[PDB]
């Protein structure tokens, strides 16, 4: 069964709203479990307290660097990096949750949420989830993005866990 | 992907160009005066059932830099020409901005919208029919707005996008 | 004899260096005294702890908003704003210290230090001082500026006073 | 007033475009990989006794977005075409870059400089003669750099400014 996780988003420390995701453990159980475990922090580390370092209106919101907090770090529950599980799922529209990477088989903890169709990323980033509730909060996060993704306010995951 | 529209907000200093833009982008009213050097913003919207990406340039109205408006006028696709309804001088500056944009673009047919901002203020000096006449004589739409109450904010930017689509 | 004041500049909390200024009390006694008193903090408020919010390479470094810390505020020792004392002195080159404003007779506490000749500001901004020592500190501050003035690091007046 | 020069740093991914730019602008080394979407920098310098303002556009080398380089080539005055000494594909990619700028600005005489970064690397795959050969056909220089030690960083950017002044 597909688990459900949530982010409680804050803007400059002020609460913004909750986004929940369904994680497609039925198609990508390894990628889904990494995100699930990092959302609960049950391994001793995870997404709580980290920020969305890149928000580009019309495209996606990227975050997940909880080791360096500069957009270059992050790690998975399996080690520093793990392999691309498969590319069954595609970037079909807004709300898609997918793994950021720096080349083939360099998945860690960085992820992105699409705010539009990004089909040129298909076959290159592993899709593993979709926003279930709170797409308006993701849309609200775009108010603080920019052309190259620099955010004008600090957008953080104040809390997160499993539903 | 979705179409990207290059919008440029122009007008005299202090008329509310930045206030209008930040209301569009962040749904928040800046009541303090933070004079702009140059700022760019992005927002995806749905106008007439089609999604598009607004790229908005917030410009500087200072008169000392009027000979430097050339580059942004060349790349901009549509122009929001803002005056304040309580500032007669800003309404008179509109003519100079439009003439510049025509001269820079070498065209009489440039997508433009005339915006009378600060319509929440109790003492106007420019009358609504006066701006309507100038808009008619230009062949462009006119919209009264308030960045404070958000009146006509979405309308002004959306009407500019509609003007650009017809220009195609 | 003209008074001398210093700024101790820090970059993201790390010390950068000391800049000292001569204030032209002989030519603009009211404007110089405002800047002098705000540097010592003797009125109970002043520049210590405030940041440089606008740095544009090739032109100037601007700071002095100690009331709102966002580029819109600041106040003088005579009230929120005071009048233009005179325009005798010109922006002749790097190191010139001059008052920011929002039009005639709106001098508060915001100031700027030229890193080049800015002659088109003559007659519009009151010049009241020049860098005495530490111009290379000011030049080092430029590396954290940008085209529209937004800074890539927090440049603060970590300490300041009169020599 | 001082003259402004619009330089564009191009090349494939990871060759060191941002590491070179940050060394020029910030005088420190970025050991971590922070891939660029697009960044712009400003810096005033004295080159050959003249004070001038450098406007530097740091670009992304991802091949998926190779069709979108036309806009920044239409605005740029000079181009720092960077390959890596250990990346043969980056060497082959310079031809498509030059042909792009030739067609975008409609000229065959556009100021350019070939930069071979990672000179400090204990490997190689591209020889210096083939670099100077292509450079002699275009009429451009070649400089070997290392952002870790800042070797040749200032030389690379300043040579391109000198090339713009001739045009
Ligand atoms: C040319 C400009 N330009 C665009 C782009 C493109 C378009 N379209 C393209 C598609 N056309 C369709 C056929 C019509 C129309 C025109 C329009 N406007 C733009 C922008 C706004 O112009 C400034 C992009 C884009 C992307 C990159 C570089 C430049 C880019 C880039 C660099 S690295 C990477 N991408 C993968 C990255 N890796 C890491 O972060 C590593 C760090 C270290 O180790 C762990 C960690 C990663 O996984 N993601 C997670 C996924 C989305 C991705 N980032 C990202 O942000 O892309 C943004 C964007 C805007 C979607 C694409
Ligand atoms: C057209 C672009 N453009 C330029 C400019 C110009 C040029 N040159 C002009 C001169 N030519 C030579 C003879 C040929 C060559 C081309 C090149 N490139 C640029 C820039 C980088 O393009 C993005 C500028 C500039 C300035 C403004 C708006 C736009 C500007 C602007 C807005 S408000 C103000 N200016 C006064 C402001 N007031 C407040 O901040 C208020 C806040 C609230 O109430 C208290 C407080 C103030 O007092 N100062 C203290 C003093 C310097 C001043 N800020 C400032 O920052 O100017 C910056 C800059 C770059 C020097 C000028
Ligand atoms: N009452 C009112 N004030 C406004 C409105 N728009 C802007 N202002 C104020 O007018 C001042 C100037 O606004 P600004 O956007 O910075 O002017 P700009 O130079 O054109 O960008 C600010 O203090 C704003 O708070 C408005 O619609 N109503
Ligand atoms: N050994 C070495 N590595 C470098 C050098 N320059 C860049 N790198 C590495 O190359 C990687 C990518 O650098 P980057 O600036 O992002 O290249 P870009 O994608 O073209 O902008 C970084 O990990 C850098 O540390 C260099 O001169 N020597
Ligand atoms: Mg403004
Ligand atoms: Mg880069």
């Amino acid at each position: 069964v597909n688990p459900t996780v949530f982010f409680d988003i804050a803007v400059d420390g002020e609460p913004l709203g909750r986004v929940s995701f369904e994680l497609f453990a039925d198609k990508v159980p390894k990628t889904a479990e990494n995100f699930r475990a990092l959302s609960t922090g049950e391994k001793g580390f995870g997404y709580k307290g980290s920020c969305f370092h890149r928000i580009i209106p019309g495209f996606m919101c990227q975050g997940g660097d909880f080791t360096r907090h500069n957009g270059t770090g992050g790690k998975s529950i399996y080690g520093e990096k793990f392999e691309d599980e498969n590319f069954i799922l595609k970037h079909t529209g807004p709300g898609i949750l997918s793994m950021a990477n720096a080349g083939p088989n360099t998945n860690g903890s960085q992820f992105f949420i699409c705010t539009a169709k990004t089909e040129w990323l298909d076959g290159k980033h592993v899709v593993f989830g979709k926003v279930k509730e709170g797409m308006n909060i993701v849309e609200a996060m775009e108010r603080f993005g920019s052309r190259n993704g620099k955010t004008s306010k600090k957008i953080t995951i104040a809390d997160c866990g499993q539903l | 992907g979705m179409t990207e529209y290059k919008l440029v907000v122009v007008g005299a200093c202090g008329v509310g160009k930045s206030a209008l833009t930040i209301q569009l982008i962040q749904n928040h009213f800046v009541d303090e005066y933070d004079p702009t050097i140059e700022d760019s913003y992005r927002k995806q919207v749905v106008i007439d059932g089609e999604t598009c990406l607004l790229d908005i340039l917030d410009t500087a109205g200072q008169e000392e830099y009027s000979a430097m408006r050339d580059q942004y006028m060349r790349t901009g696709e549509g122009f929001l020409c803002v005056f304040a309804i309580n500032n007669t001088k800003s309404f008179e500056d509109i003519h100079h901005y439009r003439e510049q944009i025509k001269r820079v673009k070498d065209s009489e047919d440039v997508p433009m919208v005339l915006v009378g901002n600060k319509c929440d203020l109790p003492s106007r000096t420019v009358d609504t029919k006066q701006a309507q006449d100038l808009a008619r004589s230009y062949g462009i739409p006119f919209i009264e707005t308030s960045a404070k109450t958000r009146q006509g904010v979405d309308d002004a930017f959306y009407t500019l996008v509609r003007e650009i689509r017809k220009h195609k």
